[PDB]
């Protein structure tokens, strides 16, 4: 499954 | 060894045969599942997936599809002007997921591009990320000040992906376990007083291949070239070698195939 | 500014070829930025029939993939070729299946 939700660089 | 992989790619303007913005998971290098742009849905690409039975599973793939679709677009417009940049087709590059090594052990990932170069990239031993240049620098310390970012991520990497890592080898084990005997040809053709042999191996499965040259039984190094692993439309495989020798000495030759279908590395003469 | 790296590109047949017998044509091009990428396969310098273009897919060092495949039945009289043009190649490339019966 995919990672919830990496932060905006 | 098996692997886990997403590879997230976004682009400032489409262009032919290219999205804004792709996603494509991979478990043991074989694609599973893809974003399509128009439905804005993850879709299944290999048949055992509809053993994954978790409810919501599909949908939560997708929130988290759409989310990462809008943060790319942001990226690319943060970064233009981080960098100093004019308008024009730029790209941004995530990929991240683990691994299970033959011995159990677990290797995680988790890297950073933006134009084609590294951006940032992480350690989930220290909890830190690598910039690669001042720019990223930017996005290390925002990161690292937000405080949680570094931890969520080394939690997933040890525990959500290499729970569902299993689950997918399991699932997909009679396709991911299949064995796919390549079609070997020897060929040669000479120039310039030097005949170079060729051995192509056709459609094997898995991926791992070795191609080596034996002379009279002996191993030969000398003058040797192989090209990279290439796929065939079936997901098998594709890979040539060669070897420079005098003409008049093909039938000393043999290429040597070691691969997981062949119990014993296979040989072949032109 | 962005990194521009030029097409890495293989011409292979799916199975080992025999003259008149039908088969699939293979060009993988790899190693590219930006996706941006114009590929055709062609049969004696004519668009061929049948050609279908798979999704682009790329690696970890940001370089882009993509395998473009097309039925045929080769003989020995005629040439097939991938066509490849790219902003990173100063000039469109074209890469000749090797005809090996």
């Amino acid at each position: 499954i995919m990672f919830s939700n990496k932060m905006a660089r | 060894p098996h692997s886990l992989r997403y590879f997230f790619a976004g682009v400032s303007e489409p262009s032919p045969g290219v999205p804004q913005f792709m996603i494509v998971g991979y478990v043991d290098g074989d694609v599973f599942v893809r974003y399509d742009s128009e439905t804005r849905r993850m879709e299944s690409r290999v048949d055992w997936t509809s053993a994954i039975d978790d409810q919501q599973y599909w949908e939560r793939n997708t929130q988290i599809a759409q989310n990462t679709e809008q943060i790319f677009r942001l990226d690319l417009e943060t970064l233009r002007e981080r960098y100093n940049q004019s308008r024009g087709s730029h790209t941004t590059h995530v990929m991240y997921g683990c691994d299970i090594l033959e011995d159990g052990s677990i290797r995680g990932f988790e890297q950073h591009g933006y134009d084609g170069k590294d951006f940032l990239t992480f350690d989930k031993d220290t909890l830190t990320y690598t910039a690669a240049d001042a720019g990223a620098q930017i996005t290390k310390r925002k990161w690292e000040q937000e405080g949680t970012v570094a931890e969520r991520m080394k939690y997933y990497l040890e525990n959500t992906c290499i729970e569902w890592l299993r689950k997918y080898v399991s699932y997909g084990k009679d396709v991911l376990e299949r064995r796919e005997r390549p079609e070997v040809r020897v060929s040669g053709m000479e120039a310039d007083k030097i005949l170079t042999l060729s051995c192509r191996a056709h459609g094997f499965y898995p991926q791992p291949i070795s191609i080596s040259w034996l002379k009279d039984g002996m191993v030969q190094e000398q003058e040797t070239r192989r090209g990279s692993t290439v796929p065939n439309s079936d997901g098998t495989y594709h890979i040539w070698a060669t070897i420079d020798v005098l003409p008049g000495d093909g039938d000393k030759y043999q290429c040597r195939v070691e691969h997981a279908s062949l119990p014993q590395p296979g040989l072949f003469s032109w | 500014g962005q990194a521009k790296a030029a097409p890495k590109v293989q011409v292979y047949s799916r199975h080992p070829a025999t003259a008149g017998t039908e088969n699939i044509l293979n060009c993988y091009v790899e190693g590219f930025h930006p996706p941006k990428i114009d590929i055709a396969l062609l049969k004696n310098g004519e668009p061929m029939k049948d050609v279908k273009y798979n999704d682009m897919s790329f690696g970890d060092d940001w370089t882009f993939q993509r395998l473009v495949y097309a039925p045929f039945t080769p003989t020995k009289s005629d040439v097939y070729t991938c066509r490849v043009d790219h902003e990173a190649f100063t000039e469109p490339q074209s890469f000749r299946w090797e005809p090996d019966f």
